[PDB]
């Protein structure tokens, strides 16, 4: 199992391949961490393939904030003590220090 | 009276700064379709 | 008694005004229809009586400086009866903005000068339970009214709603001429400001219609609503310079000079633009994504005077003994505690019960909110005067209520859009329990566009629920803010 | 027919209602004729709970 | 197109509407010819219950 | 591209509206070309009735 | 289809819910027969936690 | 990809918007590269118009 974590596209920039994370659950609170990098970027931002409209033709047109999805890879021994379930929520954090 | 020559006055400032900031305003709407 | 037949004739005439102005927005639909018209063009039939009524509200305390106020009251009443029949017996829309406009201009003096009256002409032995009376009929006929409304627009013909004000009137004025002879009230001839009126005028007109207009021509992207802005900014700045230096007062602005009219104004302002821009909301969220009728949808309301009913006497009874801004500051909370509890707890399969306790609750917020607030306001000044801060309080407030319509109508459509943009993105392929929707849909025998209809309109509806919740959850969040206000009033009271 | 689609992140509990069939008596269905869809009110004597 | 869904737990009740069919003289339809969806009025007299 | 439904209860009364067909000159249309979708502002000057 | 997430841009925070399946003893059930969808109350014990 | 009806009597105007094309540089496309759905603020010159 992954995570897909949906920044801003004001965050997607200083944000490489391989960088250190730390994901916290809610089932497990904050009693378990996890560790994790990122596997890469989306070439997308969702509304790309979407089947309908963004918003209505009738009414205006009003600015929205994109959000662009990254892959962050989770370390397996954690997970078959502390298992997960598929939609669960969690707090990302990605430490950005270094940046190749 | 004269307080009321003053009110009328300083109004009449910030209406010329307003018709002032119109003319730098439409000049930069003109050059560039954003 | 005399005094109790005064109090029932002044309450009925300052319920005829709102439920006037509760009734025509309920009936706007069916009227436009009617008359061949749509809802753009028949929403003008309440912008003008905004603007007009606007215009007439603060200019009550000059008039009543010179025509005196038994007779201003009584004319004005027989006025407002003529008014509503015109408007009532219309064939165009033309004529019914007209007829619309005059009555909205004569309206004016009706709710500030029955205040005064009835706050004079009450021994002072009884002032607090004429001010608590007086609350109730500004807090019960907002919901007596939609009712009636809705079952007027569905039953009968229209025009039916500007009929039932003429008895109403026509007691008035007979309990009024039998009530208050002698009572008359002393009189003074003075010169006339023209340059003050003029600059009210433009400028309170031009504050209307922006309000009014701004959200289809959506606001500051139209030339029209940028010139309206400059001339009511305008208008309003020079206006408020001159009359602090004219001698004589077309505005008496003396009254700010009090540190508890400035608290009071300030406070009862802020939190009825909270109020009447928040419930606002409820009856278009519940006909237009839920389904239910105008009559329905009014209904939803009705458990708020519950409450307020019954304490409105005990709470006047015991004035005596009462530190009002505990009185205050629990509306608020209780204010507060309301627009929480609808925010976690909309749904979109929620009954009449899901919306019907938070009104109950709220009934304890509106009960204790009006009278001890309107008490600090007019607290320690002269008899003479009471007219002229009624005047001005009630244009205060009127201005906070359209504010705050105007700024919460806006909030909620654009919000809406912005959800719907981050839900439509999850509707693509790639996507079980994506294209199982479209199968299920064509299993019903709808064409592959009507399904992606279908689904839009679903979308839709979702994100008005969630825009509207985080409205409410806002409103709750400024009230927790606007909370210890209250507490800079000196303790006059009396 | 369609899923109630997913709430908006609250959920309150409603009370449910279960359909029953009642019959009709056809001899007076002739003399007063109904049609799919019109509205009544029913009342079921339930004092023979057995 | 889909039977609106009662016994769902936020029922209220609501008037229902049955349509009634109108035959038009056809001797003045080609003096003032009307269109698909243009709204009207109609008045049904009713003295006559044979 | 989905059916009006007036026989609902809920049902209110709205002006419809009915599409009329306008032609142009196409010499105009030459030197200012117009694309689909484009508003305006329409005249129609009724005083010959024939 | 429409999952409600904490989009950016939500001022108010969601919390999931999991279902978990409960297996009822027939013995009962035959006595008192239940019917699908109607709702109930849970309380799951957490005592032992092997 | 959904059309807009606009005879339907609750319409209210509202400005159209037509899609343009802009054609970027590859050179500096490899020095900061852009993903699909980015959103940019445009500017276009129309000083000559020729």
């Amino acid at each position: 199992m992954w995570v897909d974590a949906n920044f801003k596209e004001t965050q997607i920039a200083n944000m490489r391949i391989g960088q250190p994370v730390t994901i916290t659950t809610d089932i497990y609170g904050d009693d378990v961490k996890y560790t994790g990098k990122v596997v890469g970027l989306d070439m997308g931002t969702g509304s790309a393939f979407s089947l309908l409209p963004a918003q209505n033709a009738t009414g205006n047109w009003i600015k929205v904030v994109q959000r662009l999805p990254v892959r962050i890879e989770l370390d397996q021994k954690q997970l078959e003590q502390y298992p997960l379930r598929i939609g669960l929520s969690t707090l990302v954090s990605v430490n950005t220090t270094n940046r190749d | 009276g004269k307080r009321k020559r003053l009110l009328l006055l300083l109004t009449l400032l910030f209406i010329i700064i307003a018709v002032a900031i119109g003319i730098y305003w439409f000049l930069v709407l003109r050059h560039f379709e954003e | 008694a005399q005094l109790v037949i005064m109090t029932i004739a002044l309450s009925l005439a300052t319920f005829m005004q709102v439920l006037d102005s509760t009734i025509a927005n309920v009936a706007i639909p069916t009227i436009a229809g009617n008359l061949g018209s749509s809802l753009s063009q028949g929403t003008w039939v309440i912008t003008s009586f905004g603007v007009a009524n606007a215009i007439s509200i603060p200019l009550t305390g000059w008039l009543a400086k010179r025509v005196g106020e038994v007779k201003l009251f009584l004319w004005s009443t027989i006025a407002f009866a003529i008014a509503s029949w015109a408007c009532g017996v219309s064939s165009s829309l033309n004529m019914l903005i007209f007829f619309r406009v005059i009555q909205g201009i004569v309206a004016g003096p009706l709710i500030p000068l029955s205040q005064s009256l009835l706050l004079n002409n009450y021994p002072p032995a009884k002032r607090s339970i004429a001010l608590a009376l007086w609350s109730m009929t500004v807090i019960v006929a907002p919901i007596c009214g939609p009712i009636l409304g809705g079952y007027i627009s569905d039953n009968y013909h229209w025009g039916w709603i500007f009929f039932i004000n003429v008895p109403i009137g026509v007691a008035v004025v007979l309990m009024t001429l039998q009530t208050l002879r002698g009572r008359e009230t002393r009189t003074e001839r003075r010169r006339i400001d023209a340059v003050g009126l003029a600059l009210l005028v433009i400028g309170i007109g031009s504050l209307q219609i922006m309000l009014d207009r701004g959200k289809e021509l959506d606001w500051f992207s139209s030339q029209e609503i940028i010139i309206l802005t400059v001339v009511a900014v305008v208008a309003i700045c020079f206006l408020i310079v001159w009359e602090l230096t004219d001698d004589n007062p077309i505005v008496d602005l003396s009254l700010f000079k009090s540190r508890n009219f400035t608290i009071g104004c300030l406070c009862i302002s802020l939190a009825y633009m909270l109020y009447f821009g928040a419930i606002v909301l409820l009856p278009q969220l519940l006909q237009e994504v839920y389904g239910y009728t105008a009559t329905w949808a009014g209904l939803a309301s009705a458990p708020v005077g519950i409450i307020p009913v019954i304490l409105s006497p005990i709470i006047g009874r015991f004035a005596h003994k009462l530190d009002m801004r505990r009185l205050v500051t629990f509306s608020f909370i209780m204010y507060a505690v309301c627009f929480y509890w609808r925010a976690y707890t909309f749904e979109p399969g929620m009954d009449f019960g899901a919306s019907a306790w938070p009104q109950f609750i709220q009934g304890f917020a509106v009960a204790c909110f009006f009278m001890p607030l309107t008490t600090i306001t007019l607290s320690g000044l002269p008899p003479e005067r009471l007219a002229a801060a009624s005047s001005l309080s009630n244009f205060t407030r009127t201005l906070a209520g359209s504010i705050g319509t105007s700024i919460t109508t806006t909030m909620w459509t654009n919000r809406e859009s912005m959800h719907h943009a981050q839900l439509t993105e999850s509707v693509n392929p790639f996507n079980p329990n994506a294209q199982a929707m479209y199968s299920q849909l064509e299993g019903l025998g709808m064409t592959q566009q009507q399904a992606s209809g279908w689904i839009a309109q679903q979308i839709t509806n979702q994100g008005l629920i969630i825009s509207a919740n985080e409205i409410f959850w806002m409103s709750a969040g400024i009230f927790l803010v606007l909370l210890g206000l209250v507490w800079f009033a000196k303790p006059p009271f009396g």
